[PDB]
RNA sequence: UGAGUGUUUGUACCACAUGUACAGGAUAGGUAGGAGCCGAUGAGACCGGAACGCUAGUUUCGGAGGAGGCGCUGGUGGGA
């Protein structure tokens, strides 16, 4: 039912107890026994619904230490916007009719990033991006007058964060490679931006359960507190 | 059956005038252009 | 939902006097009355169409889902396919998005920030109906009442009573709504077509408040009778 | 003004099981990670039983046997 690994990484670790932060850092670096550096993502279960058109969230944080892997970034741009996506230094610079081209090439870009008057020509491949969700969102900024600060900020690491229609929502905070301390770091900014996000409409307490995990390992309750 | 109604301003909702109708001859509310003092010019004045 | 002190009157005849009513969540409600009584007019009140004379009608922030007693048909023209996809927002927020597009060009620093917020709510908005949706309507029909296709493409001011029920039985199905006000939902179908509604809004887990002349088919659904009175006015 | 039994319950943990529309290899619940994962701590494939079942199949227990399969990849789909 469960490979050995796994059980042992399971007897180190216990769901009744919620660690802090640096206990439950330090245990998902543990837990991660397949030998690959595995990501290191916690899940939030807010109690919002997002149902409701205010609760449900959708963003972009900047996390200062990184993903732990480089994102490849496609700009929609024209003119001066083009000059700027040139100077971040774009993995691809596009206009209208490279959209064409974008469609069904260079795809796996990590995040598009569409000029606001590229937005109504970008909109029509968009609805092809739409499934996959790349199109850019302007309330997780991506949609923007001047790409430069999200270039930077994609190549800094800038994590979109989206709430599940269950209510909880999940991000990577950094690879086991990364030291813990990132990684507390990185979750410490994901747990400030939350609050932040935190809609107004919302009661009680916001957050019913937060717990950190590896790509292989198994969760980690997490003391909301520390 | 004769009630008595409240005229109120359309534009301000100042309960401007007090009258009465019949209601069975004049089923729905009634509307006339009165002078309304608050805003002291003539508006339209709907039974509330 | 609940109601306290309702009163309407249109004109010199009056529909609710000092009526009260408190349904709980999860309840089939079978509402009858004699025609006239007001069966109508209190969706009307619950849509927020209609405004009490005096009293307060509290209804839940959840989406409803409407059956008109009456089909409307805006133009004689529209097709079965344009009146089902009306059932669902989808069209009419891409207009409004696609315009704000329009505006992004035109504006270049003035209402961005208006657009912006407006363009995000829509994508987030379209995101929430799914647009998977134009093929979950197409086989919505077959699953539903064996509607034939070749409906789909016709004008619907053309089909027969019949037919019509069933399409806005269906809309209503395709709007994917959290209460259910149905008014006279099977009056014109046959034998076979109720038995199909019949069964779905038995598994149907939601509130449903149904108001129909039909006693067999209600008391196979309803949990809780509301019943309007036409003398003295109340619920 | 306190002990038990039993029945009936409303609620919260904990185990379990279910997810079959169109297409898609076919039984596609969502989100995120995901190229690597799993198996002599007994794999694949075979067989019976039981369960579910939309009738397609799927879930699971077991007999033997002893070492394999799975995923990425590929197309499909809105979604792999
Ligand atoms: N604008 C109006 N002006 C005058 N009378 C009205 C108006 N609207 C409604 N009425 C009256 O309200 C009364 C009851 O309202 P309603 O239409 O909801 O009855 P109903 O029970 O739904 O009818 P049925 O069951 O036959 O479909 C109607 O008989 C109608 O005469
Ligand atoms: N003016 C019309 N133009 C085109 N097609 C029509 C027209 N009238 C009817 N049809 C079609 O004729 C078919 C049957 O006609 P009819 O109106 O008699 O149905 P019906 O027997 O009355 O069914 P029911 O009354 O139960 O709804 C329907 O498919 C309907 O769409
Ligand atoms: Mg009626
Ligand atoms: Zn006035």
């Amino acid at each position: 039912k469960k490979s050995k690994k796994m059980q042992e990484a399971l007897k180190k670790v216990d769901a009744t107890k919620a660690y802090s932060v640096e206990e439950a850092v330090a245990l998902a670096k543990d837990t991660n026994i397949a030998k690959f550096d595995a990501t290191v993502e916690v899940a939030y279960k807010l109690n919002v619904d997002p149902k409701k058109a205010d609760q449900q969230i959708r963003g972009a944080v900047v996390l200062p230490n990184g993903t732990g892997k480089t994102q490849t970034v496609l700009v929609f741009a024209k003119g001066e916007k083009a000059k700027e996506a040139e100077a971040a230094g774009a993995d691809f610079v596009g206009d209208d009719d490279m959209v064409a081209k974008i469609q069904g090439g260079w795809f796996d870009f990590d995040v598009v990033v569409a000029t606001p008057d590229m937005m109504a020509t970008v909109g029509k491949l968009g609805r092809v991006l739409g499934p996959k969700g790349l199109m850019p969102n302007p309330k997780t900024g991506t949609v923007t007058m001047d790409v430069t600060k999200a270039v930077e900020e994609v190549k800094a690491g800038k994590v979109t964060y989206r709430v599940d229609k269950a209510g909880n929502i999940h991000v990577p905070i950094g690879k086991v490679s990364f030291d813990n301390e990132k990684l507390v770091e990185n979750f410490n900014t994901i747990n400030d931006v939350l609050l932040k996000a935190k809609p107004s409409t919302a009661k009680g307490q916001y957050i019913k359960n937060i717990s950190v995990t590896t790509t292989f390992g198994p969760g980690i309750h997490v003391d909301q507190a520390s | 059956m004769r009630v008595n109604i409240t005229l109120e301003c359309t534009s301000c909702k100042e309960r401007n005038y007090l009258t009465n109708k019949n209601k069975r001859n004049n089923p729905d509310r009634l509307e006339k252009q009165k002078y309304c003092p608050r805003e002291r010019k003539v508006t339209l004045h709907r039974e509330t | 939902m609940r109601g306290q002190k309702m009163n309407l009157t249109f004109g010199l005849e009056e529909v609710y006097e000092d009526a009260e009513f408190h349904l709980g969540d999860f309840d089939k409600v079978g509402i009858v009355g004699v025609n006239g009584a007001g069966k109508t007019t209190l969706f009307r009140l619950l849509l927020r169409e209609l405004k009490l004379d005096k009293g307060k009608i509290t209804i839940g922030n959840s989406r409803i889902g409407y059956l008109p007693q009456e089909i409307i048909i805006m133009d004689e023209k529209m097709t079965v396919l344009e009146f089902l996809a009306e059932g669902r927002p989808i069209k009419k927020m891409e207009t409004e998005l696609n315009y704000i597009y329009e505006k992004l060009t035109v504006v270049d620093d003035d209402k961005q920030d208006r657009l912006l917020k407006r363009m995000g709510w829509l994508q987030e908005q379209l995101e929430y109906f799914d647009c998977y949706e134009a093929e979950s309507i197409l086989l919505d029909l077959v699953d539903s009442m064996q509607i034939d296709f070749d409906l789909f493409d016709q004008p619907i001011s053309e089909l027969s009573g019949g037919q019509k029920s069933k399409i806005s039985f269906a809309k209503v199905l395709y709007s994917k709504p959290e209460i259910l006000l149905l008014d006279q939902p099977t009056n014109h179908l046959d034998s076979s077509t109720k038995e199909f509604v019949t069964k779905y809004l038995k598994s149907y887990r939601g509130s449903v408040l149904i108001i129909s002349h039909d006693i067999d088919f209600l008391n196979q659904i309803i949990d809780k009778i509301m019943y309007i009175d036409k003398v003295t006015h109340k619920i």
